[PDB]
C-alpha cells in the first residue's frame, strides 16, 4: 500500500470523535512526493516540451502556431504563477489517472494541471495571447470547468471530438435506419453519447409497402442500435453508450419499457442502450382524471396527416386522433403505464422522463421545431428536425441533429471570486469555439446543426458544496433564493455574451428571427419580475457584484432586438461526473449522495470526502437520499427557470419508499415544471 | 414442537457439491501411498452405497407412512440430500482424484463386497418391511435408518475426517465435513420419531422393541467390525476406527433415547481435529399539489 | 440421454419462499372487487389443492417405480420442491391475502366443488392405479402426471398471471412465475420418461396407449371447460382462459412425443407479459488419393 | 382430413407388397376436382382477368403494354393448348401454396400454372409474341425453370427481386462495414440471400489509428450483421438468412467457427448468419504435411505491402507472411483447424467450404478479381472488387459485388425433347433479360456489377431423376459420363449464346479482354479433349441430338475471339428447393435424400415419392445418405469440369462416420477439383 493511500485511508480513523480530513491534504503531498513528481517527465525549458510533444503527435500543430512562442510561455507562466494546489488527493488523482496526458506507454506524466490548462487555454483563444492568459486564469482559479471531452482532448492530436453529447432523429424508413446506426456508431467512435428519437418510427405490427403486420416496431431498431454502440466503444476503452427516446403515446411504448425488464428475454432486452420516455401533458392529464388512454400507430397517423404523431401537439391532437378511424390505436391504463415506470426506474433507474410540455412552453425555437427528445443524459432540449435519407446516388435531405457544447461554472469558486459575469462571458466563447472548431464529416444532421444553430450548453456544480460551505442547507428556501439569483445573473450574461457575439461577427443562429429571443417574449418574466435575492443572507452573499434588475433585463431586451444572439442554446446543467473531482466540486447541481465516498481502484481502497467538509459544516451537507424530494424537486425547478435546456436532475430514493411515492415526485416535477428526470437512483 | 425448527434447519443447511472446488486436492491426493488411495475410494464408495439406498428407499418410504405435510416435508428434504446431493458429491470426489478405470473398479467392488451386501440387505430389508398402519414396522425401520446416519456411515467417515485433521484432502474433506452435518440432524429428527412410536407402546412391549434395537446394534456392529478390519488393516487404522464406530454407535442409542452401550475411549486427536420494490396505486390526490 | 442436464436445470432453479416479501400485494389487493377477490382465492385453492397431490403421491409414486439411481435422484429432488417449496409458497400467498377463517372456508367450498374434485380424483385414480413392474401402467400415471405439470395448472395459473402482466399483486405472481416455470420442467422430464416406455412397446400397443392419452385428454378438457366456466364466467375472463388451457394441452402433448390435438390460437397478451459426431483425428495419407 | 390428403397418405397403405404410387395421381385430380377449380377466380375471358390483375395492383402494366392484347391471348392459349397435368399431389400443392398468384386476402387463386408461366414468359420476351410462345413452350414442358424470385416475382406489382443471392465485398473500416450492413438490409428487405466476404476486416486485436487492441474483429462485425438481417426478414414472411464468409489464413477462424459452436456464449454465438470458410491450397498443403500454419492479422499486411490478405496469392506469399516481421500472426495446427471443420460440419453443417484455389485455377475472370468467397448456397463464384465507402460528403469508390440470376434447366425434360441447345440459349436468353431489367437502387456494387458483368447463373434439376428413370446408378461411370457429355452440351450451348448476344448487341462483359474466354485459354481442354459419351447406353441416350466434338468447340473458340461473351459467368448450379418440387424434379445435380418424403403441412401430413419413383426403379432411387461420397464427389467434379461457377454441392453423411470420414471426403473433394461444399447432413 502506498503511502499517500494510507494517509487518505487514515481520514476514517476517528481521533477525539471526529474525521481526520486535514490527513487528506497531506495523502496530496504524498500523492506528489512520492509519485506524481517522480513518473512526471521534465524538460529543461517549455521550448524542448513543445517541440517533443508536437514532434511526438501528442499535440496538434494549427494551434500552437497560432502564437509566439513567448506568448505561450507567458501564458504557461501565468498558469504556474497560481501555484495551484489539489486540496484533496482524489482531485489529484483523477486529473493525473483520466486527463493528465501520458506517454505511449502510459508510465510517464507529461502533462500537469497547469500544463493541461495553459494548452486549453491556447486552443480556446485561438491565438490571441491576452485572451488565453484570460482562459488560464479562468480555469486556474477552477471557476470555470470545461467538460470531459473538451479538457482532455483540447490541443491534442490523438483525440476523439470536443462533444459528447448527440442528439439524432431517425425517420420512419429502412434507409433512415441504417443511417441512424452508421451515424450511433460513427459518434460513439469519436467518444461520444448518441440520443436517438425513435417516436416516428412506426409501430410493431404496421405496413410496409401494403403488407400488414410487417413492422418489428421500435424494439428491433433498439436491437440494432444496441448492437451498434456494443461495437462502437471508443476502440475498446469505454463501453458504448447509447439513448432511445420512445414518446409514451408511441404504440411500442410497454415493449420499449420492456426492454428494461429484468423479466426480458435475450431477444427483447437492450443492456447498453439507455431509454427515455417523453411524456406530453395529455398523458399525465389522461392519467389525473383516469380515464383510459390510447397508444397510437405513428405510420397511421402519418398517412392520415402526412406529418409524423411526434411533430404535433397532442394536447389538441389527441381526440382528433382517437375519433379518426383511419388512425389506428389500442387501448391503455395511463395510471398503469405511470405505475410501471415507476417500478421500471425503482428496478433499473430507466426510463428517463421527458415532460415536453414542460420543456416546451418555455422552448424560444418552437418555429424551428419543438423538443421532442433528450440527451443520454437527459438534459439537452433543443429543436431537431427529422432528415430524410434518401436511396443511393440520390440527394438526402439533411435536417438538425442536436450537439451541444458542455462547459460547467465552479459555482463556489464562481462567486467566492465575484466573478459571474466575467466567467460566464468567458465560458460562453470558449464554448462558441469549441462548437465552431467542431466538424464531423460522418453525421450531417449534427455537422449542419451545429454550424446553423450554434448551440452551446453552459452548466454550473457545487451548489450543495457551495452552500454547505456557506451554511445554507440545500432544501431550505435561501438555498432556493441563491439558485434563482445565481442562475438569473447566469442568464443574463450569457444571453449578453451572446448578443455581444451576434453583434460582433454581424450573425445569429439560423431562425432567430422566429424566437421568442427577437419578439422580446423570452425577457417577458425577466421584465416583471425582480430576481434580486429576499433573504439578506443571500444578498450579502452576492456583494460586491451587480445583480441584474429588471431594467437591466429590458435593456438587455432591447440589445438582443437590435443585434440578435449568436446562440439558439446557452445553458445546460450536465451531471460533470469526473470534472467534479478535479474541481473539487459537488456534481452539477445535485445534492451529494455521500458525505464520504469509499471507491476501490486496482486492490487498493481510497476515501473522498465531499469538498470543504468539516464538522462544522457536516449536518449541511445533508445527503441526497435523506433529503425530501419535493424540495430537491423545489430547487430544481427554481433552476431551471432561468435554464432554457434541461437540467440532469437525478431523484435520490431510499429502499423503503415505493412506486407510489416516485410517482408521486415525477408528478410533483411535471407540476413544478420540471423539464427532465434523468435517474432514480435507490439507496 | 420439534418439525418447524428442523425444517428451517434443513432449508438452511442447502448446499451442492459444485460449490467447492476440488482441484486444490490433487496434489495432497497424488503424494498418498497406493494403500492409502485404495482405503480411500473404497471408504467413500461404501458412504455411496449407503446414501443411495437412504435417499432411494429409506426416506421415501418412511415419509409415506409418517402423518403430517410438515413432518413430510422434511422427511422428503432429507431423501433429496440422500441422493441428488450427497450421493453425487462422491462421485464429484471420484471424477476429480481418480482414472475413469479406477472408479469402475470401486463401483464393482461395493457389489461384490459381502460387508457392504449384508449391511444393505438387512437396513434395506427393514425398510421394505413397513406396513401401512402398523406403528411397530415403522419403529424399527427407524431404528435401522438412526442405525444407518448415527453409526454405520462412520467407519467412512473416519477416513476423510482424519486426513482433514492433518490438513490434507481438505477440499474433499470439506464436502465430507457437510454430508456429517446433514447426516448428524438426520439421525435427530428420525430419533425423535421413533421415540414417539416407542413412547406409546406399554412397558412390556418397549422391553421388546429395546430387545429389537439393542440386538440389531450388535449385529450390524459385528458386521462393521470386519468391514473395518477390511479396509482399514493396510493403512494400520483399525483399532482407531473401532473406537469411533462405538464412540458414534452411543450415539445413535441416544438419538433413540437409549443409555450408551459401549464404554468411553479416546478417539485419535487428529480426528477430532478433522471436526422488485413495493407497488402502491396512484390515488386521484396524488394528482394535485 | 438427458437426467444429467435435467438435473442441473433442476438443482439451478432452487429458490425459497423467504425470498420474496408478500406484504405490498395489500396494495393492490385492497383495490379488487369482490368477485375478482373471490375468483383469485378460488384459483389458488384450487393450484394448492393439486400441487399436495403431487408432492404426497405424484412424484414420490414415479420416483418409486423408476429404475435408475440418477432419475430417482431428480424425481425426488421435484418431490421435494413440491413439499417443501411450493406448498409453503401457496400457504405463504394465502396467509398475507385473508384472515384464518376465510381460508378455511374457500378451502372447504374447493374441497367440495365439483370440478376440481373430478379431475383431481382422476389423475388419483391412475397413480393408485401403478402395479410393480408394470410398465404400462407407469406409463399411464406419467400421462396424467404430464397432464398436471403441463396442462391442469394452467386454467388455475391464468389468473396470477394476468394480474402480475397488469402490475397487480406483484409479490405473489413473481411466486407464481417461479412455480409455474418448475412444474413446466416437471411436465418436460416426466414427458421424457413417458416416451421410454412409449418407444419400448409394439406398434398395436403404441396405438393403444394414443387412444388412452387422447382419450384421458378429452375427459380433462372437458371437466375444464366447465372448471373455467364456473370461476372465470364472474370476471369475463372464459374465453380468454379457454384459448390458454388448449395451448397448454398441446404443450403437454408434445412432451409425450404426440402431436398437437387442439388448432394454433394466439393468447390474451397481458397474460403473455405475466408469462456430436466421432472426433477421431487425421492419420495422414488422408491427404493422398 | 381432405379427399386428396387421404389419396396422397394412401401411398404407404402398401398393396401386395407394393406402395401405390398411382394413387398419388389420384390425389392431384382430388386436389383439383375438389380445391384448386373452387378456389380458383374465373373471369369471362382473357381480357377482364389481366385487367382486374392490372388495376387491382396485381400486375405491372408496363411489360403487358407491350404486346397487343391478341397477341396475350395468343400466349396463354399456347400455354394452355399442352394440357399440363401435374404428375403428383405435391407439385400442385407446392405451386398453388408458394408461386400461385392469391388475393389480397389469400382466400382465392387468381394465377394457374398456364397463367403463372404466360405471365413469365411475356415478362421475358419483352414485347416479342414469338419469343413469349418459345418461352411458353420452354416452361410448359418443364424444360427450363427460371429460379423462385424469378418464377414467382416475374410481371408483379408487389413483387420484390428477381435476384436469389447477393454478395458485398466488406473493406476493412467502419464506413464499409456501416454500408455493408445497410446493403445487407435492404437487399434482404428485397428478398434476396446476402453473403458478406469479411476476409478484408482486420482480425480482433488490431489498432484503429495507432491505438492497439481496439478492434473486435470480424465477430463484431458477424453480430452486426446478424441482428441486420433478423431486422431484415422479408417483412417478417420468411427468415433474413445472411452468409458470411472468412478465409482460413485470417486470425479470426477460430473466433468465426466459435460462432456456430452450440456450447457458444451469446455475445459470440451468430444464429441467423450462415459462415462460409475459404481454403487455399496452402492450407491443404500445409495440413498435409503436418507443419504447423500460421494465421495473419489482416491490418498488418495492409500496411506492410498495400493489399489485402486476400487480395493476393497466399501459395506464393504464405513464407514472405511468415518470414516478415512486420506483419503479425499467429500459430496454429492446420490439422487441428480441419478437424474443428468436420465437427462443426457433423454438429451444425457449418461452414461452407471454399477451395480457394480449386475455384481460381480454372477462374476465367482472374485479371478483374481472384473469387475470395461464394454465396449464401456457395454455388456463386465469381470476381469481386471492395468497394471504398468514404465518409459523407466524400466520393466513394464504388466496386463489384456478386449478384447472378439462377435458372435450372429439368435435365430429364431437356433430354426427353432433345432440346439442349434450344432450352440453354432460351434460358440463357431469359436470365439475360432478368439481368438487364435488374436495377437495385441501394447496392451501388450491386447495380454495377450487374451492368458490367453481366452475370448470369443457369442450373441444372432432375439429374438423379433422370439417371434413376433411366436404369443409371448415380454413383456409376456411366452417371458420370452422361453428367459429362449433358454439362460440356451446356457449356458449349451456353457459351455460344453468350457469343450470339454479344454478336447481337455488340458488346461484352466489362474487362472480357483479359478474361481467359478472350484468349482462348478457356476453351483448351474442349479443343483437344473429347467429351463424347464412351458408354453405348449413354451415347443411346444422347441420340437425335448433335454433341460438340474437337471442330465445333474450335469454331465456338473463334466465334468467341471474334465476338467476344456477352455474360462474365453463366453456369451455376444452385440447390433449386422447393421449385424442383413444382417440376416435379429431384433437387439439383444432388441424389435424392429419400425415395418418399414425409412433409408436415398444417395438421396434416403428405408423402411426396420421388419423380418417377416405382417398383423397376426402386433401387436405382439410392437415397444419398446409403451412396459413397467419395463417388458423389466424383459425380460433381465431373459436372463442375463444365461450370464456370461453382455448384451446391451438400454432403449426405451417416451418424456412424467420424469426423475423420468427413475430413476424408472433404480432402477428397479438394483433391479432385471440387470448388466448394455446401452442407454436411447427417441421417
Ligand atoms: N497539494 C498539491 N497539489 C499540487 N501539487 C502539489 C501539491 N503538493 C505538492 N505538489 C507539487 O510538489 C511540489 C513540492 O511542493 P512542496 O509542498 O514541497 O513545496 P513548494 O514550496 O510548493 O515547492 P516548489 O519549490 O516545488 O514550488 C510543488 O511545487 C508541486 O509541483
Ligand atoms: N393433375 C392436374 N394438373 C393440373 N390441372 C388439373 C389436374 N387434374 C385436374 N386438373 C384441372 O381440373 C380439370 C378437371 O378435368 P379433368 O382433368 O378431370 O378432365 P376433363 O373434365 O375430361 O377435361 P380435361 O382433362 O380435358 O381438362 C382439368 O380440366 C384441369 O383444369
Ligand atoms: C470504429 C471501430 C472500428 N473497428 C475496426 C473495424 C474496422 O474494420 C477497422 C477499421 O476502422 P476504420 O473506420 O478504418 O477506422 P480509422 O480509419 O479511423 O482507423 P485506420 O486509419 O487505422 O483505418 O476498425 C472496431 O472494431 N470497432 C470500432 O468501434
Ligand atoms: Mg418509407
Ligand atoms: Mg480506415
Ligand atoms: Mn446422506
Ligand atoms: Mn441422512
Ligand atoms: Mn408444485
Ligand atoms: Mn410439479
Amino acid at each position: 500500500v502506498p503511502k499517500w493511500i494510507q494517509l487518505n485511508n487514515e481520514i476514517m480513523i476517528q481521533k477525539d470523535g471526529k474525521f481526520q480530513f486535514d490527513k487528506d491534504k497531506e495523502a496530496v503531498h504524498s500523492y506528489f512526493v512520492d509519485y506524481i513528481n517522480q513518473n512526471t517527465v521534465f524538460f529543461h525549458n517549455l521550448k524542448e516540451k513543445l517541440d517533443y510533444l508536437v514532434e511526438n503527435q501528442y499535440y496538434e500543430e494549427e494551434f500552437l502556431s497560432l502564437y509566439s512562442f513567448e506568448d505561450i510561455k507567458e501564458v504557461f507562466k501565468t498558469a504556474y504563477a497560481k501555484k495551484f494546489r489539489f486540496p484533496s488527493f482524489m482531485s489529484a488523482f483523477k486529473f493525473y489517472n483520466d486527463y493528465a496526458l501520458k506517454t505511449n506507454d502510459k508510465k510517464k506524466i507529461l502533462e500537469r494541471y497547469e500544463d493541461r490548462i495553459s494548452i486549453v487555454a491556447l486552443f480556446f483563444a485561438n491565438g490571441d495571447t491576452e485572451k488565453a492568459k484570460e482562459y488560464v486564469n479562468l480555469m486556474i482559479n477552477q471557476e470555470y470547468q470545461p467538460s470531459t471531452p473538451t479538457f482532455l482532448n483540447a490541443g491534442r492530436k490523438r483525440r476523439g471530438e470536443l462533444v459528447s453529447c448527440f442528439l439524432l432523429e431517425v425517420n420512419d424508413s429502412l434507409n433512415d435506419i441504417s443511417r441512424a446506426i452508421d451515424i450511433s456508431m460513427q459518434l460513439s467512435k469519436l467518444g461520444g453519447g448518441v440520443s436517438l428519437n425513435l417516436s416516428k418510427l412506426r409501430a410493431k405490427g404496421e405496413a410496409i409497402k401494403d403488407v400488414e403486420n410487417a413492422t418489428k416496431g421500435v424494439v428491433g431498431v433498439m436491437k440494432l442500435l444496441d448492437n451498434a454502440f456494443r461495437y462502437a466503444d471508443q476502440m475498446g476503452q469505454r463501453q458504448g453508450s447509447g439513448a432511445a427516446y420512445l414518446n409514451i403515446f408511441h404504440r411500442d411504448i410497454n415493449d420499449f419499457l420492456d426492454t428494461k425488464k429484468i423479466s426480458a428475454d435475450e431477444d427483447v432486452r437492450v443492456k447498453t442502450l439507455s431509454i427515455g420516455v417523453v411524456i406530453p401533458d395529455k398523458f399525465v392529464e389522461l392519467a389525473r382524471e383516469d380515464k383510459a388512454a390510447y397508444v397510437f400507430y405513428p405510420h397511421t397517423i402519418y398517412k392520415e396527416y402526412g406529418q409524423h404523431m411526434d411533430e404535433m401537439d397532442m394536447n389538441e391532437m389527441y381526440d382528433k386522433f382517437v375519433d379518426n378511424p383511419r388512425v389506428k390505436k389500442e387501448k391503455i391504463n395511463p395510471r398503469k403505464l405511470l405505475e410501471k415506470l415507476a417500478m421500471l426506474r425503482s428496478e433499473s433507474g430507466y426510463p428517463y422522463i421527458m415532460f415536453q410540455d414542460n420543456v416546451n412552453k418555455v422552448h424560444a425555437n418552437n418555429h424551428i421545431s419543438k423538443v421532442k427528445f433528450s440527451n443520454l443524459c437527459s438534459e439537452v432540449l433543443q429543436a431537431s428536425q427529422v432528415s430524410s435519407y434518401t436511396d443511393y446516388d440520390e440527394e438526402d435531405e439533411i435536417g438538425l441533429d442536436i450537439s451541444c457544447n458542455l462547459g460547467s461554472l465552479n459555482i463556489l469558486n464562481v462567486m467566492e471570486h465575484k466573478s459571474i459575469e466575467k466567467t460566464v462571458k468567458l465560458a460562453t466563447d470558449s464554448l462558441t469555439h469549441v462548437s465552431e472548431t467542431t466538424d464531423i464529416r460522418n453525421a450531417p444532421a449534427v455537422r449542419r446543426a451545429n454550424k446553423a444553430m450554434k448551440s452551446i450548453g453552459l452548466g454550473a456544480m457545487n451548489l450543495h458544496g457551495y452552500l454547505a460551505q456557506n451554511g445554507i442547507a440545500y432544501e431550505s428556501p435561501e438555498a432556493r433564493d441563491f439558485a434563482n439569483t445565481f442562475f438569473m445573473m447566469v442568464n443574463f450574461y450569457s444571453i449578453q455574451r451572446s448578443a455581444e457575439i451576434a453583434k460582433e461577427k454581424g450573425e445569429t443562429f439560423d431562425q432567430y428571427e422566429g424566437s421568442t429571443y427577437a419578439t422580446g417574449e423570452y425577457f417577458d418574466k425577466y421584465v416583471s419580475t425582480d430576481f434580486s435575492p429576499k433573504y439578506e443572507k443571500i444578498a450579502n452573499l452576492f456583494e460586491g457584484m451587480h445583480i441584474p434588475t429588471t431594467e437591466d433585463w429590458k435593456k438587455l431586451k432591447a440589445f438582443v432586438a437590435e443585434h440578435g444572439m449568436y446562440h439558439s442554446y446557452r445553458l445546460c446543467i450536465a451531471p460533470t461526473g469526473s470534472i467534479s473531482y478535479v474541481q473539487s466540486s459537488t456534481a452539477s447541481v445535485m445534492p451529494i449522495m455521500e458525505r464520504i465516498e469509499e471507491r476501490t481502484y486496482g486492490n487498493s481502497k481510497t476515501y473522498y470526502p465531499m469538498p470543504g467538509l468539516a464538522s462544522n459544516n457536516w449536518f449541511f451537507y445533508k445527503e441526497a437520499y435523506d433529503m425530501d424530494m419535493f424540495k430537491v424537486v423545489d430547487m430544481i425547478a427554481t433552476i431551471q427557470q432561468h435554464i432554457d435546456q434541461g437540467i440532469s436532475f437525478t431523484l435520490f430514493l431510499k429502499d423503503t419508499m415505493t412506486t407510489r411515492d416516485l410517482n408521486r415526485i415525477d408528478l410533483y416535477a411535471h407540476h413544478r415544471g420540471i423539464k427532465t428526470i434523468y435517474y432514480a437512483r435507490t439507496k | 414442537d420439534f418439525t418447524q425448527m428442523f425444517y428451517n434447519q434443513n432449508v438452511k443447511q442447502f448446499w451442492l457439491p459444485e460449490e467447492i472446488a476440488l482441484n486444490g486436492d490433487l496434489l495432497t491426493w497424488k503424494y498418498l501411498g497406493k494403500n492409502e488411495q485404495d482405503t480411500y475410494m473404497k471408504v467413500l464408495a461404501g458412504l455411496t452405497l449407503l446414501d443411495t439406498e437412504q435417499g432411494n428407499t429409506g426416506m421415501p418410504i418412511v415419509a409415506e407412512h409418517v402423518d403430517g405435510h410438515q413432518r413430510k416435508a422434511v422427511l422428503n428434504f432429507m431423501a433429496m440430500m440422500e441422493n441428488a446431493v450427497h450421493a453425487k458429491s462422491y462421485s464429484n470426489i471420484f471424477m476429480t482424484l481418480a482414472p475413469t478405470e479406477t472408479i469402475n473398479e470401486v463401483f464393482e467392488w461395493v457389489k461384490q463386497n459381502k460387508y457392504l451386501q449384508k449391511k444393505a440387505q438387512m437396513i434395506v430389508g427393514l425398510y421394505k418391511a413397513i406396513q401401512k398402519d402398523d406403528e411397530i414396522s415403522l419403529f424399527k425401520a427407524m431404528v435401522a435408518s438412526v442405525y444407518l446416519e448415527s453409526f454405520l456411515f462412520y467407519s467412512g467417515f473416519y477416513y476423510p475426517l482424519y486426513f482433514y485433521g492433518q490438513g490434507k484432502l481438505m477440499q474433499s474433506g470439506e464436502i465430507i465435513n457437510l454430508i456429517l452435518r446433514d447426516e448428524a440432524i438426520h439421525g435427530v429428527y428420525v430419533g425423535l420419531l421413533a421415540q414417539e412410536i416407542y413412547n406409546k407402546q406399554t412397558e412390556e412391549k418397549k422391553a421388546e422393541l429395546r430387545e429389537f434395537a439393542i440386538d440389531l446394534l450388535n449385529q450390524l456392529y459385528e458386521n462393521e467390525l470386519e468391514y473395518t478390519e477390511d479396509l482399514y488393516d493396510q493403512v494400520g487404522l483399525s483399532h482407531d476406527v473401532k473406537k469411533f464406530i462405538r464412540y458414534n454407535a452411543n450415539k445413535a442409542l441416544m438419538n433413540l433415547g437409549f443409555d450408551p452401550y459401549f464404554e468411553e475411549e479416546d478417539i485419535n486427536p487428529i480426528v477430532l481435529n478433522g471436526l422488485k420494490a413495493t407497488v402502491e396505486p396512484l390515488k386521484d390526490d396524488d394528482f394535485y399539489f
